[PDB]
Parts: structure tokens; sequence; C-alpha cells
């Protein structure tokens, strides 16, 4: 009946899942460039920049 | 390497350039090392005819 008695294992699983999720999420950032996808950069400028 | 070009085309003789001379007659590598020398010979290479 009573839940929340196994908080440690659930916490470990949640931590791992959240770390993986944010690592995947980081792909959409800009980091000061003009776009977050390589194909648009390649197909809109010459190599020098 | 020596040649003769128009006065306005000397801008195209440089690494990472785009135009008509740079891509159809003389193409330079992006990491080109060396030097370029240019001068004028209107009184020699041009004739009244």
């Amino acid at each position: 009946s009573t839940a929340s008695a196994l908080g440690k294992l659930q916490n470990v699983v949640n931590q791992n899942a959240q770390a993986l999720n944010t690592l995947v999420k980081q792909l959409s950032s800009n980091f000061g460039a003009i776009s977050s996808v390589l194909n648009d950069i390649l197909s809109r400028l010459d190599p020098p920049e | 390497d020596s040649f003769v070009i128009r006065g306005d085309e000397v801008r195209q003789i440089a690494p990472g350039q785009t135009g008509k001379i740079a891509d159809y007659n003389y193409k330079l590598p992006d990491d080109f090392t060396g030097c370029v020398i240019a001068w004028n010979s209107n009184n020699l290479d041009s004739k009244v005819g």
C-alpha cells in the first residue's frame, strides 16, 4: 500500500535519465553561431566563414 | 606563376575568393602560403590599335 519507500533507486534512475535527456537536448543550442544545424550553414555560405 | 589580367580583377587573386577569374582561370588553395605581386603596364601591354 505505502509508496515512496524506495526513493533511492528511483532517484538514481531519474538522475541518469535526466542527464541523458539534457545531453541530447544540448544539440539544439546555437553557441553564438548563425544556426544550430550544419546543413543550413553549409548551404548558405562559402567555406571561409 | 606569371600572367596579365585586368585592373579590377586583382582583387580575385586571393585565397578563398569568388568571381570569374578565381574560379575559371586561376584557383588558389585556401591555405595558400606565399606572396602576390602586381603592377601596371598600360604603357607597355596596351596599344592604340
